[PDB]
């Protein structure tokens, strides 16, 4: 139910940036592309650098991300500006490996996303109110 | 191995989204 949620959400953002095209998970999705288009510009550059750092080959290749992802986390601090920032890069992954081959998808990277953000981070999500939090936490 | 480098690289700025609205929401 949240792994949905969020699945969505995710998929949905990282499938707009790579492709250019397009309730409460709805607002959700606003905020992302308000913000986490914002990253990505403010830190193109440095994703950039961390992107060619993984040596990521494939839609499959993820592992290496995946293990990025974890040690943000690992400190014991979880904020939506990690979450976010993690989607964000997703985003900016997402858009190059379609640089690299526009038949790929971003399946198996949304999927990535979310199995650390929510199998690894569910308490904490859940104590925020899930994504309802999330809108919450950016309204303007 | 370099993993640290680029998870230290996200975290700041996560925490420097996280610091700036927490400000803005302060207010």
């Amino acid at each position: 139910s949240l792994y949905r949620q969020s699945l969505e959400i995710i998929s949905r953002y990282l499938r707009e940036q790579a492709t250019g095209a397009k309730a409460t998970s709805r607002k959700a999705l606003e905020t992302l592309r308000r913000v986490g288009d914002g990253v990505q510009r403010n830190h193109e550059t440095a994703f950039q650098g961390m992107l060619r750092k993984l040596d990521i080959k494939n839609e499959d290749d993820v592992k290496s991300l995946s293990r990025v992802m974890i040690h943000v986390f690992s400190d014991g601090v979880t904020n939506w500006g990690r979450i976010v920032t993690l989607i964000s890069f997703g985003a900016f992954v997402a858009k190059h490996l379609k640089t690299i081959n526009q038949e790929s998808c971003i399946e198996p990277l949304a999927e990535s996303i979310t199995d650390v953000l929510v199998r690894t981070k569910r308490d904490w999500l859940v104590k925020q109110r899930g994504w309802d939090g999330f809108v919450e936490f950016f309204h303007v | 191995a370099s993993t640290k480098k680029l998870s230290e690289c996200l975290k700041r700025i996560g925490d420097e989204l996280d610091s700036n609205m927490e400000l803005q929401r302060m207010i």
